[PDB]
């Protein structure tokens, strides 16, 4: 998971 | 190819003339590489994951080949456990989830 | 069913009555869920990604219905940003990557  | 998930999805990318294994990662918005020498300027980006937030360095229009496929995107350089190949370049190389 | 990565890949999951949604994520080995309480005993574990490690409670053989289809396996319950559907149940519902 990797957001923004 | 067709990649199953019983093994971790590592693939050879080839950035700046060196081979590296990166992970095909759908949970990820961006492509996050481990510390390396990208060409030109950078800007700062906040990016959170599971442990929370981190500051990265962002490089625009980087040419990374992936399983002998060329993308030209935004690469983030930072402290990742592993080299992440995210949605930004997965759409570029025409990657889909199939079930 | 081809899923595109134009947008973050979010599916409905039905868990303990509930309809929740999770992210189909080829970067995650295991499945992490929002803090909740599963039946049975758990083994504490530390999973870490970007921004480091967090402390989850492992529960073995939990039934998830991932967008209609069932899958048994280990489920981690911890302080996650988003429910994550990892590689563990993904193969179970015969998910794959293509390009
Ligand atoms: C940053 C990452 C891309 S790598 C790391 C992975 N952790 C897990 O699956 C633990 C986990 C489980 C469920 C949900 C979140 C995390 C690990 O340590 N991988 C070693 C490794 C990686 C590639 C090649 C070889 C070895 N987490 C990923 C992520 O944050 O989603």
């Amino acid at each position: 998971l990797q957001e923004s | 190819p067709q990649i199953t998930l019983w093994q971790r999805p590592l693939v050879t990318i080839k950035i700046g003339g060196q081979l590296k294994e990166a992970l095909l990662d759908t949970g990820a918005d961006d492509t996050v590489l481990e510390e390396m020498s990208l060409p030109g300027r950078w800007k700062p980006k906040m990016i959170g994951g599971i442990g929370g937030f981190i500051k990265v360095r962002q490089y625009d229009q980087i040419l990374i080949e992936i399983c002998g496929h060329k993308a030209i995107g935004t690469v983030l350089v930072g402290p990742t456990p592993v080299n992440i190949i995210g949605r930004n370049l997965l759409t570029q190389i025409g990657c889909t989830l199939n079930f």
